[PDB]
């Protein structure tokens, strides 16, 4: 019950170019408890060899964790963060905003 | 301002499969990490060590590698002698403050669930009134061994000021270095009908303090609305500063970036080109 | 593989589990018209026992060599002990938990409850014989308790299942009391120029698990160790 | 938290067919599995099939499922019915990311009913060997439409059929069987 919900934040490290590789950064904060099982996706499938930071907590107690992986943009390509909390009825998928 | 404390999470999802971790931080910046494997702190920074003595450092691992297995093997029968329901979290936070200078301000305090549970007060555990009885049951088992409170308050008042005392003279080269941001434009989830969303994102930039606003020549739109400061993998920061106009009063407006790594030649970007198109 | 103690006393139960497996075994307890539930599960690389949720600290422990011979010891039983008790280890992969035998402990307020069967082979009969040419030999095992028996058919001393049938579940003798004693049923067909062979033996064969050599028995009346009892019969050429 | 329901306890098909046995749960878990088990008369458990929580519809052998993740109903179909296979069937759930125990259905008992070529069921009575004036009445050859049944009183115990061992080429029928203590001893009469 007293359970928090994450916040799910995408972002690159540097302006879309294809053809130029880049760091997608996914920011999973504000939640409890820490079992939170986030996943990177490229066009639907999960994204394998994905780097994360160490498990903390903000000041309120609540967790929060960066996920990132090198990747290099394609005209046909979406991207994704996947994150999966037992506050969750179902897995909250925020896409990467390209224009 | 600079805190330096020494994070704990013990989480235990069922009976089996209990996680532990222990983490160091400069506030926001993680320097130190613990190494289950063998027992050992791990550098995360070749300054971390600050100005303590190797021989100095193993007494520390000592003390936290016997504090951790006491601690996170008793917690198995608390949650069966008392009524705990898993899954559930055991958060611990300790460290020492730099007021003005340094020194004076220490701190620490553990959580249950995730809510204030109980606090150290320079000898002794306070309960917090709100966190009920179960605190104050459990106040009374750590107030119980007085050696480890005499441990726990030299901790708090002698090797935390001594520490980040060095810990930062000998960081300064790090904290003290300027990056420059990176910005770009780009379109917004477009809100209802006849007005544009402008985003203004800024990239890479350390330290933190930023200054980002939407421009229409001199005059500041105040309608730029700046969202949170997220991190990356080094240790730069991002935001991205939105703002939503109508569509016929896109043009002129230019985002303007302040920071102290610039040394006062802000970046300036203006919505031409394919963006309006 | 079946155990009988008295409410009061302690129980040391086996763990026959398949070699070596991760560290971590569980026991769980099964009883009649109830879902299974584990009680605790002994932690090997630390060699301590850790329980579940409502239970006193004092009823179960584990010990051994969690290789084929871990052990599991219950004190101050009461009579809601009863069931049959696994021991269950997940595997490498964790894709699914290994289980072991299980095993059946039956407590009851007293030891005089304990009775061996009254084993007794019924003739087929004479018109059954008629328009058939198929023996119908049943044998009975009654007046027991517990209610684990296991039976078998012996013909000339071979012991014999092709044509056999046995009841799946024996039957309460007063379904009024706990402790009741039970009874068991099993037929056997059987060629009529077989039956009608005056030189064939039919030995039904009945197991009983009852008292051991080391329990204390305060009756008058004969032990009811865990003994066999049979009876036979002879065909007959009329 | 956790809860795994059967409704049904017994469960009769004729051999050579397909039966399905039915398994509701309620978990709060987003990665989980889903086992099935079948318990033995000997008091054994073993293994049959595991269904993942984003996983098809599992498949191994004469065993299937059919996974109604939305309403959390996972039904187990065993096919082409054999002797053997009658047990006690349970379906349990466990912890995909930390797997520490089973939460348990409470059983469903399933028999199944044998072949049947030529029927001619009737009630015979035999005599004890050493004759204490003990007899048992006999109903064999019923077929698998039948009842099993039970009388009244006290006295007069009836057992409900039976099931066959090894069993090579052994004669295949049912055996029902029931005694009293002699007085009315009616076996004409006992089992109608
Ligand atoms: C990354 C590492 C390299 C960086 C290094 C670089 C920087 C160097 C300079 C740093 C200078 C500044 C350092 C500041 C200290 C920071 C503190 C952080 C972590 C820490 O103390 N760990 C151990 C504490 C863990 C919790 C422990 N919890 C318990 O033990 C039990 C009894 C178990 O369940 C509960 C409980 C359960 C539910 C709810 C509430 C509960 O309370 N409580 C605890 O509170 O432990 C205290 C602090 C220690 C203590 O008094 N020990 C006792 C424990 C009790 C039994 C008696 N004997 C003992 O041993």
């Amino acid at each position: 019950g007293i359970q928090r919900t994450p916040k799910i934040q995408v972002y690159s490290r540097h302006p879309a170019e294809n053809g130029k590789s880049n760091f997608l950064n996914c920011y999973v904060s504000g939640f409890h408890p820490s079992d939170i099982e986030v996943d990177l996706l490229k066009n639907g499938e999960r994204i394998e060899k994905v780097e994360h930071s160490d498990l903390s907590f903000s000041k309120d107690w609540s967790f929060y964790l960066l996920y990132y992986t090198e990747f290099t943009p394609t005209e046909k390509d979406e991207y994704a963060c996947r994150v999966n909390h037992v506050t969750l009825s179902q897995p909250k998928i925020v896409k990467w905003d390209r224009d | 301002p600079l805190s330096f404390h020494v994070i704990w999470i013990a989480s235990f999802y069922n009976h089996s499969w209990k996680q532990n971790l222990v983490s160091g931080w400069l506030s926001d910046l993680q320097t130190h990490t613990w190494d289950s494997n063998s027992s050992t702190i791990v550098f995360l920074w070749p300054w971390s060590r600050g100005n303590f003595s190797n021989e100095e450092w193993k007494e520390l691992e000592t003390l936290f590698r016997i504090r951790t297995i006491r601690s996170f093997e008793g917690i198995r029968r608390y949650a069966h002698e008392l009524q705990f329901e898993y899954p559930f979290e055991i958060q611990v936070t300790g460290g020492c403050e730099l007021h003005s200078g340094k020194v004076s301000g220490s701190f620490l305090q553990l959580a249950y669930q995730g809510s204030d549970f109980v606090s150290f007060q320079n000898n002794s555990w306070l309960p917090y009134p709100v966190a009920g009885n179960m605190a104050k049951h459990f106040c009374k088992v750590l107030n119980q061994n007085q050696h480890e409170n005499d441990i726990t308050h030299n901790l708090l008042s002698d090797t935390c000021p001594r520490f980040i005392l060095g810990l930062l003279d000998a960081g300064k080269a790090h904290l003290q270095r300027q990056v420059k941001p990176e910005a770009w434009l780009s379109h917004g989830p477009s809100p209802g009908p006849g007005h544009l969303q402008l985003v203004c994102h800024v990239s890479g930039f350390y330290p933190k303090p930023v200054w980002v606003m939407w421009m229409r020549g001199e005059q500041e739109q105040q309608g730029t609305q700046r969202g949170d400061i997220l991190p990356s993998a080094d240790g730069t920061w991002y935001l991205r500063a939105t703002l939503e106009v109508a569509a016929g009063e896109a043009a002129d407006l230019s985002c303007r970036v302040k920071h102290s790594s610039l040394e006062g030649q802000d970046i300036v970007l203006y919505w031409e080109g394919s963006l309006v198109p | 593989k079946s155990v009988i103690r008295q409410t009061g006393s302690s129980a040391e139960i086996t763990c026959d589990l398949a070699e070596g497996s991760t560290g971590y075994i569980h026991w769980y307890l099964h009883q009649e018209g109830k879902a299974p539930q584990r009680l605790l599960y002994y932690d090997s690389y630390t060699s301590s026992v850790v329980l579940e949720s409502g239970i006193s600290p004092g009823k179960y422990d584990t010990y051994g060599s969690t290789r084929k011979n871990l052990r599991m010891i219950l004190r101050n039983l009461i009579e809601n002990d009863s069931g049959v008790y696994y021991c269950a280890t997940w595997d490498g992969d964790y894709y699914k938990k290994l289980f072991g035998s299980g095993t059946t402990l039956v407590v009851t307020e007293d030891l005089k409850n304990v009775f061996p069967p009254e084993v007794a082979v019924f003739e087929p009969s004479e018109a059954e014989i008629s328009h058939t040419q198929k023996a119908t030999l049943v044998c009975l095992a009654t007046g027991f308790y517990p209610d684990h028996v296991e039976l078998s058919w012996w013909v000339n001393g071979k012991e014999v299942h092709s044509g056999v049938c046995t009841d799946p579940q024996p039957l309460k003798e007063q379904p009024a009391l706990n402790d009741s004693r039970y009874a068991l049923s099993s037929r056997l067909r059987v060629s009529a120029t077989f039956w009608q062979n005056p030189r064939n033996h039919f030995r039904c064969q009945v197991q009983f698990y009852g008292l051991s050599e080391n329990d204390e028995w305060t009756q008058d009346r004969a032990k009811p160790v865990t003994q066999i009892v049979s009876a036979e019969a002879w065909g007959r050429a009329d | 938290a956790q809860k795994v329901t059967q409704a049904q306890s017994s469960v009769s098909m004729p051999v050579r067919k397909a039966v399905t046995l039915n398994c509701l749960y309620e978990t709060s878990w987003w990665s989980y599995y889903i086992f099935w088990y079948k318990q033995l008369p000997s008091k054994e458990m073993i293994f049959l099939i595991r269904q993942g929580s984003d996983e098809q519809n599992a498949k191994s052998g004469r065993y299937s499922v059919n996974f109604k993740k939305a309403a959390k109903s996972v039904a187990l179909t065993i096919s082409a019915l054999q002797l053997e296979d009658s047990a006690k069937y349970f379906c349990a759930l466990g912890e995909l990311r930390w797997p520490d125990k089973l939460i348990f259905g409470k059983g469903t008992r399933v028999t199944v009913e044998p072949n049947i070529q030529n029927p001619d069921p009737a009630v015979y009575q035999l005599r004890d060997s050493k004759s204490s004036d003990k007899s048992v009445c006999l109903f064999t050859d019923f077929d698998s439409q039948t009842n099993v049944s039970q009388s009244k009183d006290s006295d007069v115990y009836i057992t409900d059929k039976c099931v066959l061992d090894m069993r090579s080429m052994d004669f295949k029928s049912n055996s029902a069987v029931a005694w009293s203590n002699k007085s009315d001893f009616a076996c004409a009469n006992a089992f109608n």
